[PDB]
RNA sequence: UCUGGUGACUAUAGCAAGGAGGUCACACCUGUUCCCAUGCCGAACACAGAAGUUAAGCUCCUUAGCGUCGAUGGUAGUCGAACUUACGUUCCGCUAGAGUAGAACGUUGCCAGG
RNA sequence: UUUGGCACCUCGAUGUCGGCUCAUCGCAUCCUGGGGCUGUAGUCGGUCCCAAGGGUUGGGCUGUUCGCCCAUUAAAGCGGU
RNA sequence: UGGGGCGGUCGCCUCCUAAAAGGUAACGGAGGCGCUCAAAGGUUCCCUCAGAAUGGUUGGAAAUCAUUCAUAGAGUGUAAA
RNA sequence: GAUUAUUGGAGGUAGAGCACUGUUUGGACGAGGGGCCGGUUACCGAAUUCAGACAAACUCCGAAUGCCAAUUAAUUUAACUUGGGAGUCAGAACAUGGGUGAUAAGGUCCGUGUUCGAAAGGGAAACAGCCCAGACCACCAGCUAAGGUCCCAAAAUAUAUGUUAAGUGGAAAAGGAUGUGGCGUUGCCCAGACAACUAGGAUGUUGGCUUAGAAGCAGCCAUCAUUUAAAGAGUGCGUAAUAGCUCACUAGUCGAGUGACACUGCGCCGAAAAUGUACCGGGGCUAAACAUAUUACCGAAGCUGUGGAUUGUCCUUUGGACA
């Protein structure tokens, strides 16, 4: 026999909106475990680590330092 | 005989024998030296028999460097037996080589008794063999 | 400027990116052809799927 | 220790490259102090006549084109599979 | 336009070594009366001073020594196509990593003194 | 030609093993035939090569396929259908 | 359920398989959960690795104590990421 | 909505690499046990270092492509919302990325494409899944695709240049050999090469351990001058030991070509199964095979030409223009 037959359901991690796109004030961005993205301008970090928009405006990755990423919101319309 | 004392995972995926060599292609340690023309799997009893052939012709004369270790496990059903019901046990430990790795070195010993052994060695291996030197140029 | 693109092979046995393309520059059957002038996204579009289409300046 | 080359012009596909490799000859590249980054052509044969005359660590006074250059030699990547070099660097020591 | 305070740049900014400097600044410095404080201690923090020093920190200068960055050319891998079934080949495009040449011993915004 | 692995035809049926009768094919040759080598003196034997024309026993104990034994034989061949 | 049976398993979490978005199967390969905490929660202040030698009463050689590198190899209630 | 161009972004695969984790091969270095009197000597395990290797559950790095989306621009024609009606939940092969299995299966399980399913036609001898290509209907019209042009059986016994001599073509491998072509590198010579004739084969010397004696030979040699144009304390046949003639040398004749390496393309052997030649489809082929080019022709229900149904989208000529 075995004693090798498990697994978790898959839980759909990553980016939700892209880079340029405008979203909504309260919409997600990136759902991880962790902070392998950070927030920056208008942007939220929530119990599960989840990001999320604050305002309305389109949305830029960029990097933080040498080696870490954040996501911000910018508000022009 | 040889194998790892540990591994951290006993049943591991079967390698890869597509492409060409990516290191150990270039004798370091001796003189003279086997390299390999074409792919397979050498199983550790294979390595075993040729540097007891390679030995016994230089007779405890110069060095022999074996440049290669199997590191992976291979697993068999001992009774052709039903399909799939697990993975069967480990059965024996393999390197896989490609074309331009070296297998055996050999120094301390003339041009000709090096030709020899190898030549043994490889009429004991799975793959084809050439003699070759240190590059120079 | 101008470009006569034509069809010469068939569109079946192929994937849908290259039927869709083959669609988009204006082709429906074999031998059919369509003239347009030069930009390098049509140019693109040709370069995706020159193993079935001839073209030719005109 | 008179090397010759040929410049080799813009855009060498993989095709060329291993024409010129069925061939005699070699790619190879010059950099250093004294020029710019020139990528040229050589003769296989002949440089290794110049190397087995000269020594792996040796200079050497080639001809690119109009003018000729001192130099040495950095690296090579080589094919030990069939015993053939294919690629060269030459570096200029002035 | 020298220093300091405070911000922006992926360490090309760091680490290491060597040499010079000071009451306009910086600092080690003296002590625990008071505020305050050390799961013991004025070591630290905090407080009151300016006797003394450039030694240390800090500033300036020098070195590519370690670390960092890093092309060109070439290669591996690969999209597409065509041969084909070879542990593959050919044509077209993208062109890595590693290594080499080399770069760099920081750039700059605001403010007050000087 | 085995024991198996797969589950492609057949479950509105494709007869299971031995034995009898009757055969037919292959050769990876049991006998007979022709040869080389031999640690083949001869008598012989061993091994290898060529070769498929023909031939290749009767009984005891076995359901027994298989196996052991008794007496012969130039030999008591291995397989497929 | 690679016929069925015997055997094993049946929900949830984490890796790999999984082919650089997400998702993705097998009686594929590895492990855990069926809680715990009135501080191990909130807030305000402060603080910072082991290991290594160095070296010494003790000395397990190393427990404690002391200088310096250490780059999270420390530690994070509970598996892995 | 779709495709492409130009831009921006998430991500950790292929590949590489050893900076963490683990695995590993040699080598050094010096410390702790140790072999000993608390110690030397060797040997162990560890650390630090030098150079080399490995990884689905390692990553200092890191593509191609795919994914999301833009003031987005160019070509195309879908897309979405609500509702009425369904059927389906046994899938198969091929190619590619993978697990499993045995780098077995016309095996099994996923993923990415195509075809069949539900697709006739031409080719693959016949052959659902392979290659070409999607049948509205007539025609004793034409151009091509894949595959082909000796006869079966439409079209080149075409041109040009080579390779092969096995019927390879028209069944595999480890290995073994010359049988030929090609590409280099390199050495051998009228001071005559490479065979082959014969002319010399030695001796103080088996000297020494002298071994069953052995004086080319239980097996270790001590392996020295050289009669000489030229030979060895004997290349070598040997050998109970000797008998050894030359393959250790050369004037002599031979009077002209000659070998080593690599790399490479074709071929040969290895190659045995059962009703009857028995995978070239058959005849038959030394080109009618293979390779490289070029130019013609053939070849489908593909495209074109001519005529005719039917219907849809526009003009609104509902003509039936285009499809």
């Amino acid at each position: 026999s075995t004693k090798n037959g498990r697994d978790s359901e898959s839980k759909r991690l990553g980016a939700k909106r892209a880079d340029g796109q405008f979203v909504t004030g309260g919409s997600i961005l990136y759902r991880q475990r962790g902070t392998k993205i950070y927030p920056g301008e208008n942007v939220g970090r929530g119990g599960d680590d989840t990001l999320f928009a604050k305002i309305d405006g389109v949305v830029k990755f960029e990097r933080k330092g040498r080696d870490k990423k954040q996501v911000s919101v910018y508000a022009v319309a | 005989m040889l194998l790892p004392k540990r591994v951290k995972y006993r049943r591991q995926h079967r390698p890869k024998t597509t492409g060409r060599s990516k290191g150990g292609n270039y004798v370091t340690f001796g003189e003279f030296g086997l390299q390999a023309t074409t792919t397979s799997w050498i199983t550790s009893r294979q390595i075993e028999s040729a540097r007891i052939a390679m030995t016994r012709y230089m007779k405890r004369g110069g060095k022999v460097w074996i440049k290669i270790f199997p590191h992976t496990p291979y697993t068999k059903k001992p009774l052709e037996v039903r399909m799939g019901a697990g993975k069967g046990a480990v059965e024996g430990w393999i390197a896989v080589v490609k074309p331009g790795r070296i297998l055996f070195e050999v120094a301390g010993v003339s041009e000709e008794v090096a030709r020899e052994a190898l030549r043994l060695a490889s009429h004991k291996l799975p793959v084809k063999t050439k003699f070759v030197k240190r590059e120079e140029l | 400027a101008k470009l006569q693109i034509t069809l010469t092979r068939s569109v079946i046995g192929r994937p849908e990116t290259q039927r869709k393309t083959v669609e988009a520059l204006g082709l429906k059957k074999t031998n059919s052809s369509v003239v347009v002038e030069d930009n390098p996204a049509i140019r693109g579009q040709i370069n995706k799927v020159k193993h079935l289409v001839t073209v030719e300046e005109k | 220790a008179s090397l010759k080359s040929i410049i080799r012009q813009g855009k060498q596909t993989r095709s060329d490259l291993k024409q010129l490799r069925k061939s005699g000859k070699v790619p190879a590249v010059v950099y250093g102090y004294g020029t710019k980054n020139v990528s040229v052509k050589v003769d296989e044969v002949e440089f290794i006549k110049v190397i087995r005359e000269v020594g792996r660590n040796g200079v050497i006074e080639l001809g690119v084109g109009s003018k000729t250059i001192k130099v040495m030699v950095a690296d090579y990547q080589f094919d030990p599979l069939k015993n053939q070099i294919t690629h060269i660097d030459f570096l200029a020591i002035n």
